[PDB]
């Protein structure tokens, strides 16, 4: 998991469009 | 990132109690004529 | 929007549709014992031309 | 207008002559093990080696530094001012980092080829928008993924002719 | 000829239309004012209410009532969501940024 | 979420956030 | 002879029926890796609009698995959906507005 | 559905006694 | 009973209105006609596979067969040279052949 | 018409359980966002009310007459068979199919047939039931542990056998050999790949006849199969008898 | 008066009461804070139902926000330039698979004892 990358949360990436 | 067994077996259970169209007991007096002139109307 | 929030929500909605179930057969058994109750549509025709 | 520069000094921020000449070396040398190219450089991560490879910045905030053409990535949470995650750029070397460097240099004239074609090809990659990389880098990585879908389908189909023998035999 | 059968009945809608007094009223041979009659009140528009009764009374179950919609219930159709404000400090940042 | 207010979160988080990444690096 | 005939008969099936659970058994396993193979021999051969096949059906697959419905929400937010659909809707208003239910 | 009686193939032999 | 076919014309039948051998004739035919044509009230409702074949298992099936299928493309750090290519033959198919071409020459 | 869609009952099964396992599938794409699958789903509506209505002793000599439902059975039998390109999943062509000749063996018993290329299409679609194989009996034997929808085709043939009329005469001229339809039927014949459709049909209704099974293991099979066994005998006698006796090369 | 159109359509006249419903529902007011005009919005086109993980998938995510911005030509050119330069090195019917002389007169005495 270490040697895997990070991903972009998609579920907060909703979040803070709506609110926006 | 869900658990989507479980996800699906509640799923069934909501497919099966959400109200899609009328059951057999409750169509009421079915009238054929005003059947066969709906289906001339052209609507949708 | 996580699982334990997705799940949660198909718990506030299973049980509101087996309320609405249950709703749904006690309009149709008051119809069967001769008492006309409303369902969850809307009654239908009236008494004009069709029955 | 600083920004070209800026991009231009932050993909050779810390690799002298020597690094890229160990760093050559060690890509020509060797396949597809990118952590003994790092220990050939030493002082290296081997995604920092793959990512000076394909000449591409790091810590992900040079590149998007706003926040147009990026449709999504604006709305993606992050760590502000600390703590650099890098999403894009280690989804993109870690997607680089399995795909053979030699098919790498095959499949796009923009990765670095030998010790004496790093200027004419830093010239050429210059005045371009930091959007530009984004998309160089993305493109790449998809590639890759094409390819090693490629891979798995041709293993996919030995195993359906091993099958199929085992059926006539049967 | 239709405006008037149309014209003619809901004057008295309790009264059954018949075709005798169309054909006594307006000049034409019987046969086609007989089938436009018989087309007009095969779709309703005119004796579609000769004999009309009364619906007696209907006792409401609960959820089967006008103004019976609650905020609580799940929106199946209803496309438009609402949605969860996410309040973390690092995405306050961002969207006090954005 | 007011900057201008030196009590909100915002102020004092974003202050704690930068001045711990100049006081890393 | 006929009941030897049918005595070997008897002896040589079920050394039939063990070799066609296994015959079952790799068919299956031939199947299985028939779709995996299409799988990635679609993503292989263009990857990005199977990579756009592969979201749209996999976001859709949880609607339908979940039970929800309904128009996609992104979509009916604008306005050139009520301007492209403008003759479905002159009728649908027509028809709530008569029955009296808007 | 309906599976196949034998009132149908009754039926069958009637209309090829009857012609 | 297996009444006619002069019972089944429609002269000797009902029509939309608006003697006694006719109505002995129909006494057989929807006595005959009816238990013919009526449907089976029980089980063996399947009828084929195709019938009884179930959209929500299968897509939850296809759900965990594409998300597995896709973490064994890009999780799976394994190198191109490195991924090891499977055998053409197996370990009894490889012994068949050893055999049956030992015996092709009868 | 270009190719007769002579797909068979269990490649049917195959293409549907292959399509609907299928990761990037279409078959729930809805109502409200396609019209296609709009018309596709009132057709087949259609075609479930009409199958379903044709199970009483008065709508089964009223629906044999209606030139309006004999024309939209000729109409339909017709997009199925030969250009089956616009329906959209290929499980609606098979219960196009599947419920065709359910309402037609109902109706057949009083059923006067009114085109010849309605007599083609009626056995085109009877034949597509069952299991060929790959001259001599091109029809593997249909073991009836699997579906008894071919053996509702053996009743179809077996009661539009029995008149000497529109009923024998149409099938006797296409089984042996106003004015548009000849270019049609000669198109239709020459596009089946001389008597290949003679022996095509006996072969089919030599199958649905278990010998094998009822003779391999003694009385509750046949007393099962009497029906199916007898009106297929009857339709192969009709067809040995007064079809058979020259333009024959085999 | 909210939602009354009896009574809207009489303030406003001249007009019936469908035409006022119609000309409320097609106007654009809370298209100008949305994203786009009409490239693509990505995985956040499909709100309500997101089925991605950061810590499960961490690759399907950033790959389902990066195919919005590449152009699909160029990597189909670079795929098959990949598979094309693999191919031009692995050389230096159905040869790719038996690439051994072994396996393909195993695959021939396959074929000839099916035969005999």
């Amino acid at each position: 998991p270490g040697v895997l990358p990070v991903g972009i949360d998609t579920h907060t990436a909703t979040d803070i469009y709506q609110t926006l | 990132g869900y658990d989507i067994n479980y996800i699906s077996k509640i799923g069934e259970k909501i497919d099966s109690n959400k109200p899609i169209f009328l059951f057999a007991p409750e169509l009421g007096a079915i009238n054929l004529h005003a059947l066969s002139m709906s289906l001339q109307s052209k609507n949708l | 929007f996580s699982n334990k929030e997705y799940i949660s929500r198909l718990w506030h909605t299973l049980k509101y549709y087996q309320d609405l179930k249950n709703t749904r057969m006690k309009s149709i058994t008051s119809t069967s014992q001769k008492i006309p109750s409303a369902s969850i549509w809307g009654n239908g025709y009236s008494g004009y031309g069709n029955g | 207008p600083l920004k070209k520069v800026k991009i231009l000094e932050q993909i050779d921020e810390n690799w002298s002559k020597e690094d890229l000449q160990k760093l050559l070396k060690g890509i020509q040398e060797f396949g597809a093990d990118w952590y003994k190219v790092a220990k050939n450089v030493g002082n290296k991560s081997p995604e920092q080696c793959i990512l000076r490879f394909l000449q591409l910045p790091i810590e992900d905030k040079f590149l998007y530094g706003d926040g147009n053409g990026l449709g999504p990535l604006k709305y993606a949470p992050h760590l502000p001012f600390s703590k650099s995650e890098n999403p894009v750029l280690s989804t993109i070397a870690f997607l680089v980092g399995l795909v053979n460097p030699k098919t790498v240099q095959s499949m796009t004239q923009r990765a670095i080829q030998s010790a004496e074609s790093i200027k004419s090809q830093k010239e050429e990659i210059s005045d371009q928008k930091p959007i530009e990389h984004i998309k160089e880098g993305s493109e790449i990585a998809i590639s890759s993924l094409g390819y090693r879908s490629h891979i798995f389908a041709t293993n996919e189909e030995r195993q359906m002719n091993f099958l199929t023998n085992e059926l006539i035999r049967l | 000829y239709r405006n008037f059968m149309v014209n003619s009945y809901r004057l008295n809608p309790n009264e059954y239309f018949s075709v005798t007094t169309a054909r006594r009223n307006v000049s034409g041979d019987a046969a086609a004012l007989f089938r436009l009659h018989k087309f007009l009140t095969k779709w309703g528009l005119i004796n579609y209410q000769v004999d009309s009764k009364l619906l007696p009374k209907n006792i409401e179950p609960p959820l089967t009532s006008q103004y019976s919609t609650r905020h609580d219930a799940p929106r199946g159709l209803f496309p438009f969501e609402s949605y969860k404000p996410s309040v973390q400090l690092p995405d306050m940042a961002k969207l006090k940024k954005m | 979420m007011n900057t201008s207010d030196s009590e909100s979160t915002l102020y004092k988080y974003l202050k704690e956030s930068k001045r711990k990444y100049d006081e890393i690096t | 002879e006929l009941n030897e005939n049918a005595r070997e008969l008897e002896q040589i099936k079920p050394k039939i029926a063990l070799q066609d659970k296994e015959i079952t058994s790799v068919l299956s396993n031939l199947h299985e890796s028939n779709k995996r193979y299409r799988f990635f021999k679609k993503i292989s051969e263009d990857p990005v609009k199977a990579l756009n096949e592969c979201i749209a059906s996999t976001s859709n697959a949880l609607k339908v698995l979940s039970g929800d419905e309904g128009y996609n929400e992104d979509m009916v937010r604008r306005a050139n959906f009520y301007k492209e659909n403008e003759a479905m809707l002159r009728e649908n208003i027509e028809v709530i507005l008569s029955n009296g239910r808007m | 559905i309906r599976n196949i009686n034998v009132q149908d193939a009754l039926l069958t032999n009637q209309l090829y006694k009857n012609h | 009973n297996i009444p006619s076919l002069t019972s089944f014309a429609e002269e000797n039948n009902y029509q939309y209105g608006y003697t006694y051998a006719q109505q002995q004739l129909n006494k057989q035919r929807q006595d005959f006609e009816r238990v013919r044509l009526r449907p089976e009230q029980l089980s063996n409702i399947i009828h084929d596979e195709s019938d009884t074949i179930s959209f929500r298992s299968n897509l939850l099936k296809n759900f965990i067969s594409s998300n597995d299928a896709f973490n064994m493309l890009s999780l799976t750090t394994v190198p191109c040279d490195r991924i090891e290519k499977s055998r053409l033959f197996s370990e009894k198919t490889i012994r068949y052949l050893m055999q049956k071409q030992h015996e092709m020459k009868t | 018409p270009l190719k007769i869609h002579r797909t068979p009952y269990l490649t049917s099964l195959k293409k549907i359980k292959d399509e609907i396992d299928d990761p990037f599938t279409k078959i729930n794409t809805r109502g409200a966002e396609d019209p296609k699958v709009l018309i596709n789903d009132q057709l087949s509506t259609i075609s479930m009310i009409l199958r379903n209505i044709s199970f009483s002793d008065n709508n089964s000599r009223i629906m044999s007459r209606n030139f309006y439902l004999k024309r939209f059975i000729s109409d339909l039998l017709w997009l199925v068979l030969i250009h089956p390109e616009n329906f959209t999943c290929n499980r609606k062509i098979l219960n196009f199919k599947k419920d065709l000749v359910i309402v037609l063996s109902n109706i057949s018993h009083l059923l006067e047939i009114a085109s010849s290329i309605d007599c083609l299409l009626i056995l085109i679609l009877v034949i597509s039931f069952g299991q060929p194989k790959l001259e001599s009996l091109t029809f593997n034997e249909f073991q009836l542990q699997w579906g008894k929808y071919q053996t509702f085709g053996v009743d179809i043939l077996a009661k539009l056998f029995s008149l000497e009329k529109p009923n024998l005469n149409y099938f006797k001229s296409i089984l042996l050999n106003n004015h548009k339809d000849k270019k049609l039927l000669r198109r239709l014949l020459n596009l089946y790949n001389r008597h290949n459709l003679l022996n095509d049909v006996v072969s089919f209704l030599f199958s649905a006849i278990p010998l094998q099974q009822v003779l391999s293991q003694p009385s509750l099979l046949i007393d099962q199969f009497s029906p199916v066994i007898s009106q297929s005998l009857t339709s192969i006698l009709v067809i040995v008898q007064k079809i058979l006796p020259f333009n024959f090369n085999k």
